């Protein structure tokens, strides 16, 4: 009931042993009381890394999208090493979503080593299990065995109805994932451990389908974009290898489903000036001239009977002489050209009325006239060429035209393919004009280039008219164990890709949220704009060039920081060599860098002078020691990891406050939320996520089926809690419910339509479904229902929630009215109370933790000691937590080397991995999440508690308590101990 | 949307009268041409004599026989009479509509890609 | 509980050797954050195994070399007593000599 | 009671009989996936002979039922896994012990 404090462990040790005499009865009692539970106590175990590789094929349907929606691929496994590195080899094949699938090396959900199907955004098929949301469900197959050498796994995905299906060795699998969210794009992905060898089969040249694709499906190799090429690449990464060494990389920009849909601008609706019958007629004449000259250059001739094979022009007249189905076609395309030009922000009309008088045409010899003769002189347009603004106009006109064409195609049902299949109603141009390659863009522009050249030749009046910050910013820093507060230090940073790089020195108190240079904590230099940032910005020197190196260096002997580029010392506007001066030591400084999307750069701390370039020019001969020179092991660094995780209420938060009033008569204990700065300057408003720190867990077995009654109180299973919404707060943007331990949606535009949901349907060999399980990361109720159920009423909205831990059902009520929304869950599941709210008044919400008649309060549910005490209580451990988007994490010292190549046309792509790697995982029981033990270096409180826990282990093991020693051998293993001794970090 | 519905192509002895009616229902705009195509089981769709709104008829190598074509823009109806039947002539026939006129387009690839095929019908020669 | 004695013996011996080399070298990144953490746990493990008696005659000879190569020799490297050491290392080494 | 679930097929003919000693590399965890035993980290096979009932009944019967070269999962109820008599410090009195066992080298 009072958190994890080491002083109580000290008390327990004192109870165990004192004055060299150990009370065996007390030691056995403490051991039997706390060790067998394996809860309320930190736990560690051996794990291995898991690496996932995608096929670089993105498919997903949307409204107006060009995706086919029925895809199929195959994977072959030929080398599996069972029980490698004293752990079962991981190997899974499936599909993953582009958004939400963010694997990281080490850690993650569960105990660690998350593969595909360990998150709701991913779905995997093991040898005989279906993996979704870190949940494994056994599936029946004709051959029930794990992934083995010489095995074939066929995966087929359908988007029209949300279906994922698998097939093993030709035997179809009667377990399919259904009713999943279609937001985003889906790509193939294989997760694996060491000692694996597989080959992809994507169809066509890249792999071959040993089994025929299901009818209506298409091979995945034909979904590649025109300018894209097939190449294996990680989902996202913050590091890469290069000739100099480790090159840190920023975020990876990726396409979205909304990019596939063509979004044009309406043009035909807009009226046009009366220039159409004066000057647009001459432009149409010029187009006729140029077209006739194209045929003249070709083998075409003037034959009145139209015959493409015989090269005969139907009109066969110098003047185009085209009839209404032909002349009006030309006139209307020119008219639509002007409509598009006006719609895209430009003008239509004349500016120079003597310009067409200046135009003199180009006279050509009679050889151009062939057969009847169709040579009109090309009107010379060299008088006015295409300005860059005019070229942009041509580009936008081509975009809009191809865009309206593509939307017409999609409305007809045209679906994009890498190849051109009109019989299947598919083109390589079905992607928007922006998504086209340079060839198709050129083909859809050149004619409009001629048209705009005609426009200019006549002299026309035409004239051209929050969380994203973390998604587009990545931060790396030196570990806080190397906080130097004196001396003269040099370190170099090479920026291989030009971008908004910010490299410099930062104080140990740098918040992950604050950008570099926006605060005084870091003296950074952003050379993309060529300025230096420290609590602002100021011009400094010149921007670098792609591949330049900057020698960021500091002297606390002189209390200054300077930046040099390629051995050239950067000057300020006044000419001062030092970028900053008067820099007090304070709390010290640490190397730091900030990278943007699609950006790469090496960071050399200066460990080796031989590889330290430009040191003689910049640092040497000035008394400036290279940083980390005497380091033997590589310097450990820390990266800003973007993953939403709940964190408690900061009592010093400038905008929100939480109060804890309890013990009032006729009112249960309650936690009140207030907005400190509402109705004032800088009153930020956005969706706020809150949850209670302790969860409630359902029974492992679902073996069901005035003055409260004491027997019903003792025998009841239901639990109740309420939320009070105050007046002033709109009942529309209020939410009350429960969240799974794997909810990481930090959406500022959050909605109940954005919750993850998936239906796992299990059938038999005959195909008859017998299981219809449902999984979701959030079980919470719509706020429009509350606002409908109810000007603002002074009555505080009371939202009651009832949960049965034995039967497994969830019911919601509003102000004494029972809502129709019911929920059913599975045994052995833990849920956290949570509310999502929009600040609309000074006082908004209040958790009421109480009890009803014959209903047991949540205090019993959380606490075993109070499991039978009807009085509701709020112990200090129970706190409120909101969701932090981005935090700090520690990069691994070593990275797995997986070798992937293209074996051949028949063999597809060969992927192999045989490098072992084993770190240690520390698992939090209540939060259901794991961390590396080495990450505890910066977390001293957890380190202190763990050290005192080990001391408690020794105390209960003291004086040769051999039974307790054996019990401890179960938790703390010989291999774990040996690896801990062998560890150096 | 411009949907072209095609009906006809009865089976009987060679030389039997076969008239195919295709009507193009859709936006009246960009309706100036009318193509025809034939593909036999297992071979490509070659162009039939294509007529455009100005009653401009373009023949090809596959017009061997009688292929009387007659169109009408009053209700976007086109009748193709391949009343001559030959063993090679057996094919699925399709009717196509497009803005491109007289099989040419100074505009370029957009309008070119602006094709609107139809449901078609089957023709067999016995 | 039964643990393989000899493999752990060789592992701890090579740990001790490399730790002595690293400590003799001037390094600003000591194992465990200090010379104390670099050696004292290793010294406790080696002393416990030595009184345990698992160390062979060759291993004891090597440990004598670690103590002082010049004094313990049979018919450059720094002896374990030569460099500056913390009081815990001093006490563990005194236990070894005892 | 007890439940058996094969994970990767074995020989299927060499069923162990009374008077034979088997070596297994097993991994035992609690109901909620809480590991408590493993021979994979001990770096030594677990040796047991059938007939002397020195091991819990669930484990001996599970080993006796299945053949050589087979890896499987054994759901042993407390009733066959020490019952309410549990172990102080580790194996909770009321707990269904799950084992991931594999059988090799019958003698």
């Amino acid at each position: 009931k009072h958190g994890r404090n080491h002083k109580v462990l000290d008390v327990l040790c004192s109870l165990c042993v004192c004055n060299g005499v150990a009370v065996r009865s007390n030691q056995d009692l403490i051991t039997e009381n706390l060790l067998p539970g394996r809860e309320l106590l930190l736990q560690t175990n051996l794990i291995n890394y898991v690496t996932s590789i995608r096929p670089n094929i993105f498919v997903g349907r949307a409204e107006g999208s060009t995706q086919y929606g029925k895809w199929y691929f195959e994977v072959m496994v030929d080398e599996v090493v069972p029980f490698l590195t004293a752990q079962a080899t991981h190997l899974r094949v499936g599909w993953a979503l582009t958004e939400g699938y963010s694997p990281y090396p080490g850690g993650g959900e569960g105990w660690g080593g998350n593969g595909v199907g360990d998150d709701l955004y991913s779905y995997g098929f093991d040898g005989l299990h279906l993996w979704t949301g870190h949940v494994a469900r056994p599936v029946t197959s004709p051959g029930q065995h794990l992934l083995a050498p010489e095995d074939v796994v066929s995966c087929c995905l359908d988007l029209s109805v949300p279906s994922i299906s698998f097939r093993i060795n030709g035997c179809p699998v009667q377990g399919v994932f259904e009713a999943f969210n279609l937001d985003g794009l889906f790509f193939p992905v294989v997760s694996f451990s060491a000692g694996v060898k597989v080959r992809f089969l994507l169809g066509g040249r890249h792999g071959e389908f040993k089994f025929l694709p299901p009818p209506g499906y298409a091979p995945c190799h034909e979904a590649v974009l025109p300018r894209e090429r097939l190449r294996l690449e990680p989902i996202k990464e913050y590091r890469r290898e290069g000739p100099r060494g480790p090159h840190l990389v920023g975020p990876s920009r990726c396409l979205s489903h909304t990019d596939f849909v063509p979004c044009p601008v309406d043009t035909v609706q807009i009226v046009l000036p009366p220039h159409l019958e004066r000057i647009r007629e001459k432009l149409a004449e010029n187009i006729h001239e140029l077209w006739a000259l194209t045929r003249i250059e070709q083998g075409w001739t003037y034959g009145p009977v139209r015959d493409d094979n015989k090269r005969l022009h139907p009109c066969l007249v110098n003047f185009h002489s085209l009839p209404e189905p032909e002349r009006n076609y030309n006139l209307q395309m020119s008219g639509e050209t002007l409509k598009t030009l006006l719609a895209l922000g430009c003008h239509v009309g004349m500016a120079d009325e003597k310009a067409e008088d200046n135009l003199k045409k180009t006279k050509l010899p009679k050889t151009y006239m062939m057969s009847n003769g169709y040579k009109p002189a090309p009107l010379d347009l060299s008088h006015v060429r295409l300005t860059p603004a005019q070229t942009t106009l041509v580009d936008r006109l081509a975009e809009n035209g191809h865009n309206v064409w593509a939307r017409d195609r999609v409305a007809q049902g045209w679906s994009y393919s890498a190849v051109q299949d009109i019989p299947a109603r598919r083109n390589p141009r079905l992607v928007p004009y922006r998504l086209l390659d340079e060839a198709t863009k050129r083909s859809n522009r050149d004619s409009l280039c001629q048209a705009v050249r005609t426009l200019l030749g006549y002299g026309y009046n035409i004239e051209p008219p929050n969380q994203s910050r973390w998604d587009r910013v990545r931060i790396f820093r030196a570990e806080k164990s190397y906080t130097v507060q004196s001396g003269r230090w040099y370190f170099e940073f090479e920026a291989v890709t030009t971008g908004e790089m910010r490299v410099g020195w930062a104080r140990p108190e740098l918040r992950p949220d604050v950008e570099l240079g926006a605060d005084e904590l870091a003296y950074v230099f952003n050379g993309h704009r060529g300025q230096r940032w420290h609590l602002g910005s100021e011009p400094f020197g010149r921007p670098w060039q792609s591949g330049d190196v900057v020698g960021c260096m500091i002297d606390l002997t002189e209390n200054t920081i300077i930046f040099t580029l390629n051995g050239e010392v950067l000057m300020s506007d006044s000419g001062s060599e030092t970028a900053f001066r008067e820099i007090e030591i304070g709390d010290g400084f640490l190397p730091v860098c900030s990278l943007g999307p699609g950006q790469v750069g090496h960071l050399n701390l200066g460990q080796d002078v031989s590889s330290l370039r430009f040191f003689a020019i910049c640092g040497l001969q000035e008394g400036f020691e290279p940083f980390a020179i005497n380091m033997q092991r590589p310097v450990t660094t820390w990266f800003s990891k973007s993953l939403p995780q709940f964190e408690p209420v900061p009592p010093e938060h400038p905008h929100y406050e939480v109060a804890r009033m309890d013990g009032t008569v006729d009112t249960p204990p309650c936690l009140r939320l207030a907005h400190r700065t509402w109705g004032s300057q800088n009153s930020l408003v956005e969706m706020l996520f809150l949850r209670l720190s302790l969860p409630v867990q359902f029974h492992q077995h679902f073996r069901c089926t005035n003055r409260d009654d004491p027997e019903i109180i003792l025998n009841t299973t239901t639990y109740y809690y309420s939320v009070r919404v105050f007046a002033g707060q709109e009942p529309s943007c209020v939410w009350v419910g429960w969240v799974t331990p794997d909810y990481h949606q930090h959406d500022m535009n959050f909605d109940l339509s954005k919750v993850r949901a998936v239906t796992v349907t299990m059938g038999d060999e005959q195909g008859n479904v017998h299981s219809s399980l449902k999984c979701s990361n959030c079980y919470m109720v719509w706020g429009g229902d509350f606002v409908s159920p109810g000007r603002i009423s002074h009555t505080d909205l009371v939202i009651g929630c009832l949960v049965d831990l034995a039967t497994g059902l969830m019911t919601f009520t509003a102000n004494g009215k029972e809502s129709n929304t019911f929920f059913q869950v599975e045994p052995n599941t833990k849920l956290f109370p949570a509310v999502f709210v929009l600040p609309t008044h000074q006082n908004v919400i209040q958790f009421e933790l109480g009890k009803q008649k014959n209903i047991m309060p949540l205090s019993a549910a959380m606490f075993l000691s109070e499991r039978k005490n009807p009085a509701p209580q709020c112990p200090p451990r129970l706190e409120v937590q909101m969701l932090m988007p981005v935090s700090w994490s520690r990069m691994p010292n070593h990275f797995l080397q997986v070798e992937t190549r293209r074996a051949g046309e028949r063999l597809g792509w060969a992927v192999q991995c045989q490098d072992p790697l084993t770190m240690m995982a520390l698992h939090i029981p209540e939060e259901n999440r794991c961390m590396d033990i080495l990450e505890l270096s910066e977390r001293l409180d957890l380190q202190r508690f763990h050290s005192h826990t080990l001391r408690l282990y020794r105390a209960v093991c003291a004086l040769g308590n051999n039974r307790v020693a054996h019990a401890l051998c179960s938790h703390v293993d010989q291999a774990q101990l040996l690896h801990a001794l062998e560890d150096a970090h | 949307q411009v949907q072209l519905q095609e009906s006809g192509g009865g089976l009987m002895q060679a030389g039997g009268s076969l008239r195919l009616s295709c009507t193009a229902s859709g936006s009246i705009f960009s309706i100036n041409s009318m193509g025809w195509y034939r593909q036999a089981p297992g071979k490509q769709r070659e162009l039939v004599a294509t007529i455009t709104s100005g009653n401009s008829i373009n023949y090809a190598d596959s017009v061997k026989g009688r292929f009387t074509i007659s169109r009408d823009n009053a209700k976007n109806t086109v009748y193709l009479q391949m009343n001559s039947l030959k063993p090679e002539d057996t094919a699925v026939y399709y009717c196509n509509a497009d803005r491109v006129p007289n099989g040419y387009n100074p505009w370029g690839t957009p309008n070119d890609e602006y094709d609107y095929w139809g449901q078609g019908t089957q023709v067999t020669v016995s | 509980p039964a643990i393989p004695l000899e493999a752990l013996r060789d592992k701890a011996l090579r740990m001790l050797g490399e730790a002595v080399r690293d400590g003799g070298q001037h390094a600003r990144d000591p194992v465990g954050g200090s010379v104390e953490f670099q050696f004292v746990p290793v010294l406790k493990l080696v002393s416990t195994l030595l009184v345990m008696g698992i160390f062979g005659d060759e291993d004891v000879k090597q440990i004598l070399k670690m103590i002082e190569p010049e004094v313990f020799t049979e018919e450059l490297e720094e002896g374990l007593l030569q460099m500056k050491l913390p009081e815990s290392v001093k006490l563990q080494m005194c236990n070894l000599l005892e | 009671g007890v439940e058996i679930e094969t994970i990767s097929p074995g020989d299927g003919r060499t069923f162990p009989k009374k008077g034979q000693t088997c070596v297994v590399h097993y991994t035992g965890m609690l109901q909620n996936g809480k590991k408590f035993d493993s021979s994979r980290d001990r770096n030594k096979p677990f040796k047991f002979r059938i007939g002397k009932q020195e091991v819990i009944k669930g484990f001996e019967e599970g080993a006796a039922q299945m053949s050589l070269g087979q890896r499987a999962k054994l759901t042993c109820t407390p009733d066959v896994a020490y019952g309410a008599t549990g172990h102080p410090g580790v194996i909770p009195p009321n707990a269904t012990l799950i084992f991931d066992v594999e059988l090799l080298n019958l003698e």
